[PDB]
This record gives structure tokens, sequence and C-alpha cells, in this order.
RNA sequence: AAUGGCACAAGGGUGCUUGACUGGGAGACAAACAAGUCGCACAGGUAGGAAACUAGAGCAUAGUGAUCCGGUGGUCCGC
RNA sequence: UAUAUCGGUAGGGGAGCAUUCCAGCGACGUAGAAGGGAAAAGGGCGACUUUUUCUGGAGUUUCUGGAAAAGCAAA
RNA sequence: UACCGAUGGAGUGAGGGCAUGGGUGCUAAGGUCCAUGUCCGAGAGGAGAAGAAUCCGGACCACCGGCUAAGGUCCCGAAA
RNA sequence: AGGGUAGGGGUGAAAGGCUAAUCAACUUGGAGAUAGCUCGUACUCCCCGAAAUGCAUUUAGGUGCAGCCUGUUGGAUGU
RNA sequence: ACUGGAAAGUAUGGCCGAAGAGCAUGAAAGCUGCGUAUCCGACAUAUCCCUGAGUAGCGCGGGACACGAAUCCUGUGUGAAUGGCGGGGCCCAUCCCGUAAGGCUAAAUACUCCCGAGAGACCGAUAGUGAACCAGUACCGUGAGGGAAAGGUGAAAAGAACCUCGAACAGAGGAGUGCAAUAGACCCUGAACCCGUCUGCCUACAAGCGGUAGGAGCGCCAGGUGUGACUGCGUGCCUUUUGCAUAAUGAACCUACGAGUUACUGUUUGUGGCAAGGUUAAUUGUUAGACAAGGAGCCGAAGCGAAAGCGAGUCUUAAAAGGGCGCCAGUCACGAGCAGUAGACGCGAAACCAAGUGAUCU
RNA sequence: UAAGGGCAGACGGUGGAUGCCUAGGCUCUCGGAGGCGAAGAAGGACGUGAUAAGCUGCGAAAAGCUGCGGGAAUCGGCACAUACGAAUUGAUCCGCAGAUAUCCGAAUGGGGCAACCCGUCAGGCCCCUGACACAUGAAUUUUCAUGAGCGAACGCGGGGAACUGAAACAUCUCAUUACCCGUAGGAGAAGAAAACAAGUGAUUCCCUCAGUAGUGGCGAGCGAACGGGGAU
């Protein structure tokens, strides 16, 4: 093609729908709207949250606990990742081929069977004696 | 409606008149009222992905090497400007009856002034190949640095 | 502009895992004598809310 | 870009109103009451299009009854002997032999008079 | 209140008692939603009883009302 | 290829015609453009489209894609 | 032959007549309130003189072909 | 003849009278106030096709959620 | 050379090009004119020991801060310290940070009555400014104020000498000009409604939405076209309704005008690019929108718990899977649907508020 | 027999649709510039041409006067005009610099119903005319300098609604908006820690943080900052 033939691909572009223009179109007239109520009239507007008047949902139900400012969450990093990342190393925490000045925390989900030094900012326990019987080591800083 | 010149006024008493009802005078319905929906200043730009454009210009690019329109010349220099030069330079490509690109490695401000009066000939640094300019010439002719630039640039 | 979350509705709803909305029941605050043993802890409980409010609980959370 | 279809706009009323020469009064010329009359009238010209087809068996019934009564039977009595006999002439093709060919008329009834 | 149930009584007495329990809810009924109803298993420690067994209040169905903000008792987080 | 199906208001879905402008590719025009009158023909069907002639006296248009001040019978 | 899950878009939330079972009313109302069907609503065609829902019957388009339904066959008006 | 009192303000031998043919003022602006109300809503052909019920509501000619329609998908079950 | 009233058109054959932008010219011009690319050019006149007291702080009443009673401000009443003093969301202690009650300060930012040069998938005379022209004019009002309609002969006025009818150009018929006067001043084209004349057919015994389906005769020009004796069927349309020929609503008619649009942010979906990753924003560089940079940020990649926290587990428990929730391909765009915020499909109140104009009527 | 009528075609009338056309709008970009005025403004009144002036220009020197530079044959403005003149001893025109510049208007000698009436003191004419001066207020020591009024938007400051939303409404919202008033500049404001934070290092603006923390008849709604990336 060129720019005399330029042809989109199939379904890619759809024509949008044209309403009040007439008995054929199946859109014209009362235009999709219905008949009366305040739903056919200009400037109608949904309020959310208002169901007719019966109390809301959002204010039968009642207001629960409370968020901590200073929460630290770690990066999941599991097992077999470390594995994978190991079999192109045996000195991993580079961990930016990831995340991005984060804190990270190995855990246990897949194997090591590897002879590796991990450091990282937590473990779980089930990984510490993961990697230790693979015959690994941890540097929890 | 709010940006016509007439005044806010109630133009006919609500009832009793005998004609249909009436707000003010700058009403669509109006001869002279308001233009309901009409233009408003817009922006056209729209994104694309950087890899996407890259894809495009690549088709661009071996669309033109299917169809076998890209002649690759050598670099050439004009110590003066002078239109004939560059059209005999085109009739001896066989370039000079359709539309035409040329892609050329720097400015090389006597090229540009000779080929600016043929109306069949565009120019174009290699480096700001796009996928419009390429597929809008019949005929693409590079140089031999053109080409090193557009390989090293473009690839992959 | 951009959409703006229910105050009422972020204090009182949580997301699950699966994309579930999680929420408290609300009969218990102050009557609680009268009431049954069973009754309370299963209004002690988290429940989630009914897929006729999903979408309704959405809105109010700005469909997140 | 403003668009206003002004020929085509106009156009469509032209060649409507061609359709209306012939009418009565404003009926033929003044659009709304002209584009009104020619609407209920295909409402009409597709009820008479079924219409004509029981209007054309009736005027059949009609003329094979007044040659079967010159021959001396009646309408029913005659189309039962032919039914009767496996006579497959429609009542198109007897009304033309009643009005036309009254000798091929009486030879299919002479067939059936048994 | 009315209706349904109730002789092995669910009706009436005696003795001992506090199961008018803690951790609970396989599975169902009912249902716009919110709400509502019946009901485990097993563990801990008891009451009655020779034991088997029963006891998570009352023959059952009415006896109330959300959220927000406050009060009291117990035990994770902000400066 | 067969069989089945094809009345419809509110309403949902699908596929198209015309209009103004733009890009690319083709074209037409004082040996007569657009517009206006008359006539003829066509379309699974239709929105509409071609052709002939008179008036007219200078611009118009095909296909593919793009964008809308994109269609009136009642207020 | 299209019943459920999940998702996108709705409209409707003034109903009405007939038959059947009832309440109300006066065993009145083209009355009113429920229930079970049905039709009009949103349904053209045929008979009933002319009638929203009674009787027959669900219209893709064309035909100057044929058979039937309800109901009819002295004339207006098809057929004894 | 000249002058003074200015908007719920003036003035009223009091009628809610009069205040430039306007009175339980006029002009311009906020302003396209708001109107759960009435009216109106324009090219074509094809496929499908309702409801006028329940619950709640300062609700009853409005609206929310069910019920009933439609498009696209995955399961077997619907009559 | 051809057509033409007139070539810039078409067909040949040439030339210029740092100039093939444009406008004008009797039709559409690189080479007819003004210009354009490029180069040159100004007599002037302009522009470039001390350390901030009615303070810090405090009571009462208020205000501004995102905040509807910490920091900041103060009407009223009070009132220190000089290593000391202030803040870190109310108060105390430690710690940390700072040094009030003095002042000045460019840039990056906001705007367009005005001047110069440019542009538009903006309008094209009921459009676009109210205003293409006599426009804030005419007109209306005591006043404040409100507020129109109105463009086009022809290339060139060559804008019709003279004749005829007529009192007169009132108007016309000629002649003449001109490509054209049915371009003759209201002048390009010249539609509808509406109004006439001529020709063809029908019509004075006939009764309802005016059509529709049949069907002679007559009339025109070779199977077309006009009319329509006579026959069957037929209570307009819109809207609103359980239901409308309805004696419910609405329209004199025609032409023109007139109503789901755009922006942002979500969500679903069609189609795409990359893919365990996906994507840049503001901005920057080069040449002049394009190409390249820019990874901040956002989403995904692990959940459970109010939370500390633990983690394919976790919460509840003294403990038990006894119960809950989880384990057992995304992301960025383009097109479309829908939602919210904006006047948000259009027209329509009675009113409310602010600032002005009116006692020339009464 | 058509008094009249109906339908069709042709040809006219009216009217001004349509098509084509237009420098008249609309939205912007870039670069400048961002005032005018007591040396009298903006905006007006009256005049001014050979011939009445509707616009334009100009001001009793009145479609114009002078000089320098540019240029070289027509010119004497426009509303479909002629006459009569100017001009190669260089008109007209163009750039720059000058001259004149009535009356009103802040209006300023006093008044006043704008474009008018009436004056005083000195000086030159002869009841009456032409050139001066003669306002106020804050500075200055009578002299001197400034100010006043008008005007686009943007800045700062003083006052400050309501309709509306909350499906009623009073806290709240609309909104520290409309509007009124005062006052700068080419920009203004801010700005150099008695700061943020739990290491950074003055202001301003942009992208994020984030519809997050908070706030709220905890309703409708409102809504940061630290940090990071930039402009500078
Ligand atoms: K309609
Ligand atoms: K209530
Ligand atoms: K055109
Ligand atoms: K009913
Ligand atoms: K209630
Ligand atoms: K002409
Ligand atoms: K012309
Ligand atoms: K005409
Ligand atoms: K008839
Ligand atoms: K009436
Ligand atoms: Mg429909
Ligand atoms: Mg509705
Ligand atoms: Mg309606
Ligand atoms: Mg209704
Ligand atoms: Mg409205
Ligand atoms: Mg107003
Ligand atoms: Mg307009
Ligand atoms: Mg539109
Ligand atoms: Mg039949
Ligand atoms: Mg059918
Ligand atoms: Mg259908
Ligand atoms: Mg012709
Ligand atoms: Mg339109
Ligand atoms: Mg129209
Ligand atoms: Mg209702
Ligand atoms: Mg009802
Ligand atoms: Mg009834
Ligand atoms: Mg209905
Ligand atoms: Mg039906
Ligand atoms: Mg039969
Ligand atoms: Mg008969
Ligand atoms: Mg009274
Ligand atoms: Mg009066
Ligand atoms: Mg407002
Ligand atoms: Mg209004
Ligand atoms: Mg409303
Ligand atoms: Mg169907
Ligand atoms: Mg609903
Ligand atoms: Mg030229
Ligand atoms: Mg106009
Ligand atoms: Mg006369
Ligand atoms: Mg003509
Ligand atoms: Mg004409
Ligand atoms: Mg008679
Ligand atoms: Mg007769
Ligand atoms: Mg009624
Ligand atoms: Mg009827
Ligand atoms: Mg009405
Ligand atoms: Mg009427
Ligand atoms: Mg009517
Ligand atoms: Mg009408
Ligand atoms: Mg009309
Ligand atoms: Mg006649
Ligand atoms: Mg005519
Ligand atoms: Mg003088
Ligand atoms: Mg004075
Ligand atoms: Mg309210
Ligand atoms: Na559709
Ligand atoms: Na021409
Ligand atoms: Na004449
Ligand atoms: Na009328
Ligand atoms: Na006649
Ligand atoms: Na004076």
């Amino acid at each position: 093609m060129n720019l005399s033939s330029l042809k989109p691909a199939e379904g890619a572009v759809k024509s949008r729908k044209r309403i009040g223009r007439g008995p054929g179109s199946g859109l014209g007239g009362t235009s999709t709207r219905g008949h009366k109520g305040a739903k056919s009239r200009s400037g109608y507007s949904k309020k959310i949250g208002f169901e007719g008047g019966q109390m809301p949902i959002q204010r039968r139900l009642p207001k629960f606990g409370f968020k901590n400012i200073n929460r630290v969450e770690y990066k999941p990093i599991n097992l077999s990742v470390l594995q994978t990342l190991s079999e192109a190393s045996v000195e991993d925490l580079i961990a930016a081929g990831v995340s991005r000045n984060s804190l990270v925390k190995i855990l246990a989900n897949g194997t090591v069977t590897t002879a590796l030094t991990v450091e990282a900012h937590a473990f779980s326990k089930t990984a510490e004696e993961a990697i230790v019987r693979a015959g690994g080591s941890v540097v929890k800083l | 409606r709010s940006e016509l010149s007439g005044s806010t006024r109630k133009l006919i008493r609500q009832k009793g008149s005998g004609g249909a009802r009436r707000g003010d005078i700058n009403s669509p319905l109006l001869s002279g009222g308001a233009r309901v929906f009409g233009p408003r200043p817009r922006n056209y730009s729209f994104k694309l992905n950087k890899k996407l454009k890259a894809l495009a210009r690549r088709s661009a690019l071996s669309y033109k090497a299917k169809n076998n329109e890209i002649i690759v010349v050598e670099d050439f220099n004009f110590d003066a400007p002078k239109t004939k030069a560059f059209k005999a330079i085109s009739a001896a490509l066989k370039v000079g009856e359709k539309k035409v690109l040329y892609v050329l490695p720097e400015v090389n401000k006597n090229v540009y002034l000779s080929a600016r009066n043929l109306p069949n000939t565009n120019l174009i640094l290699a480096n700001l190949i796009n996928t419009y300019t390429v597929l809008a010439s019949k005929n693409l002719v590079l140089t031999e640095r053109s080409v090193a630039v557009v390989n090293e640039l473009f690839k992959a | 502009p951009k959409l703006k979350t229910n105050s009422g509705a972020k204090k009182r709803f949580a997301l699950t895992g699966t994309g579930k909305i999680k929420r408290k029941h609300a009969f218990k605050s102050h009557i609680l004598t009268k009431k049954t043993k069973k009754q309370k802890r299963n209004l002690t409980y988290f429940s989630t809310v009914h897929k006729v409010d999903e979408n309704a609980v959405k809105q109010l959370l700005c469909l997140r | 870009p403003r668009s206003v279809n002004h020929v085509a706009s106009r156009a469509k009323r032209k060649r409507i109103l061609k359709l209306t020469r012939g009418y009565f009064g404003a009926r033929k010329n003044v659009w709304t009451v002209a584009k009104n009359t020619w609407e209920k009238g295909l409402t009409y010209a597709y009820r008479d299009r079924k219409s004509k087809k029981r209007n054309f068996r009736a005027l059949w019934i009609q003329r094979i009854n007044a040659a079967a009564r010159l021959e001396g039977m009646s309408y029913s009595r005659l189309m039962g002997a032919l039914h009767a006999n496996g006579i497959e002439i429609n009542r198109k093709v007897l009304a033309d032999l009643a009005m036309n060919h009254p000798e091929a008329f009486r030879a299919i009834v002479a067939k059936v008079k048994n």
C-alpha cells in the first residue's frame, strides 16, 4: 500500500452512533430515551450512591479499621525466580535486571537447589531453611 | 449562547400574548441566534508507541525495497547552486518523471538550493526519515553515507 | 477533571485478592443483650458485597 | 468544516413531487400536503395489490356461472363435476373460454354432463 | 392475641443445679438489597443421672431501630 | 446445498447512502463546470445513482483513506 | 428447542378487555381490588352493516393460479 | 413654573392605591438560575424484541434494586 | 497553429530556475504586469559589652489556612526572657532543627487595547462579529438602555445617438453598443409557495381525507405519453394515551434557519505493538513538524490481617481446615459503547441576588 | 353549450432560494510594545474645497505650510463630476524632522443648562477687538517639581451576594465567584529559614506524588504536603 490505498485492519475502526436523525435508523424520535420522567430530560444525571431515598448501602454499613502511616511493605521474591536468575550466578541481590530502590523479602514457593549467598532485607523461615539445605547463606541487610 | 452579544432580557411576557413563549434573543431557534454544538478549538495530536512507529518505518522501507524503487547513488556536492545540475542528475537516474525523495546524510546547502525549485522532488535528512515521507514518493534515492546512517540508526 | 472517590465508601469498603469487595455487617453497635450470640458472631464476621450492589459500590470507589 | 446539503435536500423533495402530479389542489404541489397524500396512497396500493386477486377471481366465477346457466348447469354443480372428473383448468381459463370460445366451453361442459 | 402443637406429655410437683457455657457453624430455609431463620462436627471445662443420655435458655410464631457522633470494660497503632 | 426462520411500540444489535472539507492516485471543463427546467434508465432492497437535452456562462469530479457546523413535517 | 455463569446497552415500573375463582358494591356499573389464562397494548387479514381486545387467523416481496377457516350460497353481494 | 422624597424604598383623607400605558418599578449583570413538568428531536435497509409487577422511598405521574428485552461469551438443562 | 468575443486553454517547438509563492491581466501564465529567489541601500531621528517590645506568650470573641476550633492573623484585655528564645499537629520530658519582633532583590510565570509579519482538513452575506454596505447607524425608550435590514451590470460604460405610439420614456416596440440587453440600471444564476395566458382531454342527476386498484372513449408522438366515462376499496398526519376519524394537542403555505456536541477522567469492548514486563510526563538536543533523548512516575509481578506482623499461606483459637480469604499475562495505544464533571439533546418559568436609571405620569 | 371549474404540457409573472464569488469576520503563531494627559488627553462641537458637504483629512496658515532624504510623470482624497490649475527649474507621492493647531472636555480666572455667560491686573489698539497671567492639593523656597483625568487584559488590596447542590433545609455548597471600590508595572506578587522533615537547603512556574493524607449534618462535597523529575 501507499498513501493512495491505505487500509486499516479489519474491524479496527467502527462508525459512531448518531441518534435523533429519522425513523429508518431506529434511533430517532425519542432518541433512545423512552418517554417521560427525569431520565428523559436534558441535563439529567445519576446521583452516585442514591437509591430513591432509601438509606444507601454506603451509609447503612459501618466504618471499620484504620490504615497505618509507617507501614513497611516488602516486595516478595520467590525461590523459583531466584534459581531462574541463578541459571544465567552464585551471588544475588542485583535484582535490577525487579525493583527500584525497594525493600525485598525472599519467600519460599519453588526450590533453590543451588549454592547461593543471597543478600536481602528479609527472609521467611522456610526460605532460610530451604537455601541452607541446598547449601546457601543469607545476608539479612 | 453564552458568547453572543444580545442582552438576557425576556423578550415577551410568559403568558397571554398568544404566541410561543420566548426567553432572550440569543436563542438558537431565532434567526441570528446561537450556534449550538459548533466547532471548538482542538488539539488533534495523539500518542503512538515508539516501537509501533519504528515498525511502521521499517514496513515502509521494506515495501519500497520489495517493489524496487530504491536507488543508491554516490555522494555529490555543488560548488554553486544550480537547478540544471540537479535536473541532470535526476534525468540520469531516470527519476525525473514521477515523485522522488532524495535522502542526504547532512545539510548540503548548495544541493538543497539546487533542488528547491524542482516540483516533483523532495529532500530529507537520513536521521529524520518518517513513514509518511517515505511512502509519499514513488522513487527513493539514497547516498552511501545515507545508507550507512539509516542502517546504523533504524535497525531492528 | 478526574473522578473523585466517595469518602464514606472509601472508609467502609476494601478490595480482596480476587477483586471482591470486603464489608462489615451492620446490625451490631448498641442493642446487644437482646440479640443472639450466633447472630452477633455472624454480624462480627466480614462479609462481601452482593452482586446486585456491585458496580454501585464500584461507582462509589471509582470502579476500583 | 461547515456542511449544508442544500442541493440533495431539495432534490429529494423534487423527486417525490414528480410522483404527486395529477392530484387535486394543494395535494399535488404543496409538499407537506403532497407528501402526506402520497404515503397514504402507498398504503392503499399495498392493500389493493392483495384485493385485485379476489376481484378477478370473483369476475371469473360470475362469467362461468352465466355460461354454465346457458348450458343448463349452475356454477357449483359444474365445478363439482369438473373436480370429480379431475379437470384442472382454472377459473381464469374457463372464464376466457366462456367469453370468447363458447364451443370449447360447451365441449368442456359436455365432457362432465354425464 | 390467635393459630398450630402437646400423654413417653411440651401440662403439675420434688432433689440437685447454672448448658441463660468458651472456641463454633458440614448443610439448608427464606430472600431486590440491607436484614432474617434452623442447624453442626470436634476440643476445653461442667450440671443432672446407676448408666444410656440430655443440657449453646424458655411448646412455637410478636416484645423493636440502621449509620454517624458519644459513654463504660478489656487489650494493636500514631508524637 | 438443505432445512428452518423473516408482524412489531419502548428498546438492543448489524450493514449502508448522501453532504462539506483534507491527503494520495486518477480525471473533466468556453468544442461549455456548478446550479436551474424537462426526459429516460438503474439499484438483493433503499438512502440514492447514471445518461440525454434546454437554460447557464466558470469551475468540477472518480476511487482509497481521514475529519465533521454531516440529513427536518410538526417545538 | 435456547435454559443457566459472567460481562456491555436498555426500556418499563398510568395498563385495559374477555373467560374462570373470589372480596367489595345493590349477586348494580363500560365500577373497584386480587388470582389463573388469554388477547389489545405492540397485530395487519376474514365474518358480524359500521365496533381495540367476541368468532376465525399471526402479514419477507410479487402473481389476472389452487385448497380451506369462521361464516355463508334470492338481489344489493362471491357461492344451491 | 422650578425643586425634593427611589424599590418593598418612597408616598398614601388608607383602595394594597400610586411610583413614566408596568406594582402583594425599570435596565444591565450573576445567567444558558432551577423546572422529578409540558412540548419538540431530521437519511436508509436488515435481525431481535419488552413492561405497565414486587420491594423501598417526605414516596405515590420521580427514582434505586429485582422481574421481563438485547449484544458477546462459557456451561449443560430448559419445555 | 487550433477553438474562441477575448488564450494564460490544447497541440508543437524553445528558454530561465538560489526565481514552478502569489495577485492581476477579456478563460487556468515559471518566461505579459506587479512581484518572487538573491544581492545592494540611510541625510536624519529612534532602538539595542551588643542581638530589632506593647513585641513572644496568655484570656475572651472571631478569621484565614485543604480543614466546619496544630501553624498564621487580631477587635478587646493583658504581658516576658536576653546565653536565652521558637518549631517538630494540642500537654510534659529527651532529642533534632532553626535564631522572630528591620529592609531590598533578576530569571523561569500571567496578559493583549496596540504595531509588524505569518497561518488554518475555520465561515462565505438568514453564515461569519450586532456591524463585508449608510453600524452601535436607522428605529425604539424620560433615562439607564435596547438595537436592525442592507454585497454581485458588463472584460471595458462602450450605461441605449436616432425613429414610432403616447401629454409624458409612464411604459413599450425598434435601431445602435456589446460574446450576450430574456446582461438595460431593483441589472450574474433566477427554484418554491403564489399569480396568469394558450393548447389537449374531462365536466352542469351529482354526495364523505380526494387517493388507490381496475377500465372505455378521445388527443398527441411507435409502443410510448396527456386526459379520464364508469366500477371496487378507503374516517389526513403528528403527539399523548388503556384506548383518538375524534368534538384531545399542533400546524396558513413555501424557501431558508432550528435541537446527544466537545474536553477531561474512569469502565467495557473491536483491533493492534511489545511481552515477564509494558509505558513515558514535564522537558532537552539537532534541523526545522520530524528524528533522537528524558524511567521521575504509573500498572503488573503474593496474599492474609483493623493492625503490629507473618507469608502460600494467613486470620480467628489453648488447639484442631472446624470456619473466612487466598495460592494450587500483563501493559501501552487507536476506534467504538456507556458513566461522572462541565449549560451537556433544544426551547420555556414564576422567582432570588448585585450595581445602576427613573417623581417630564402619578 | 361550456357560465365557470379540474388535470397535464408549454410559456410568462412575482419572489429571491441555489450555485459560483468576496478581505468582512473567527481562531491562533511568532516578534515587538505595553500607555495618552496641565507643553491641555480620551472623546466631542463648530468650521475648512471652485461649486451643498455624507464620510475622510485638516484647524482661521484649516483635503493643508517648511526642510532633508527617496523617486521620476502625472497630480488636484472617497460617495460611477466637470471645469480650472500645479508639475522635468522635478508636482503629486513615500520616510524622518519641524510649523500652525478655533471652542468644549481633568478644564484649572469666576460661574454654567458641555461646546456658553461674566471678569480682574499689567501690556498694544479704539463703546470694542489681540497676545499674557489669574484653580486646587500635597512637597520645596515668593520660585521650583509632582499630582489630578482617560484607558484593553494581566497584578495587588478593601468590601462582598444570591439563584444553585445537599433530590426539603438551617451547618456546609455555589464562592474567599459575580459585582462595587482603590491602586501599580512591563510584568506584579513572592523570596534568602525563629524552614521542612525524621536527610534536604531562598522564591516562582510545569510534570508527578494523588483524588492519596486529611477534612466533612464524616452528608453533598472539599482536598494538601514531604519526596522525585524539570524550567530558571
Ligand atoms: K416523529
Ligand atoms: K425518609
Ligand atoms: K464546490
Ligand atoms: K392489574
Ligand atoms: K416510609
Ligand atoms: K450577464
Ligand atoms: K461573469
Ligand atoms: K422566473
Ligand atoms: K377517485
Ligand atoms: K381543549
Ligand atoms: Mg424501536
Ligand atoms: Mg423512562
Ligand atoms: Mg414526548
Ligand atoms: Mg409515564
Ligand atoms: Mg433547560
Ligand atoms: Mg439575566
Ligand atoms: Mg451567528
Ligand atoms: Mg452537530
Ligand atoms: Mg386468497
Ligand atoms: Mg410472519
Ligand atoms: Mg421485522
Ligand atoms: Mg449547453
Ligand atoms: Mg445540521
Ligand atoms: Mg429544510
Ligand atoms: Mg411509580
Ligand atoms: Mg402502578
Ligand atoms: Mg375497569
Ligand atoms: Mg403505551
Ligand atoms: Mg399480541
Ligand atoms: Mg373450493
Ligand atoms: Mg352472487
Ligand atoms: Mg382588601
Ligand atoms: Mg401605571
Ligand atoms: Mg451561576
Ligand atoms: Mg433558562
Ligand atoms: Mg432535576
Ligand atoms: Mg420477531
Ligand atoms: Mg431499572
Ligand atoms: Mg507572472
Ligand atoms: Mg450578518
Ligand atoms: Mg408622470
Ligand atoms: Mg437568459
Ligand atoms: Mg437576473
Ligand atoms: Mg334522480
Ligand atoms: Mg351529466
Ligand atoms: Mg384518558
Ligand atoms: Mg378508530
Ligand atoms: Mg396538553
Ligand atoms: Mg390550531
Ligand atoms: Mg386535529
Ligand atoms: Mg406542518
Ligand atoms: Mg413551519
Ligand atoms: Mg381550462
Ligand atoms: Mg417559472
Ligand atoms: Mg493662526
Ligand atoms: Mg469651574
Ligand atoms: Mg436543595
Ligand atoms: Na444499528
Ligand atoms: Na468567464
Ligand atoms: Na428604449
Ligand atoms: Na394557527
Ligand atoms: Na373553463
Ligand atoms: Na474657566
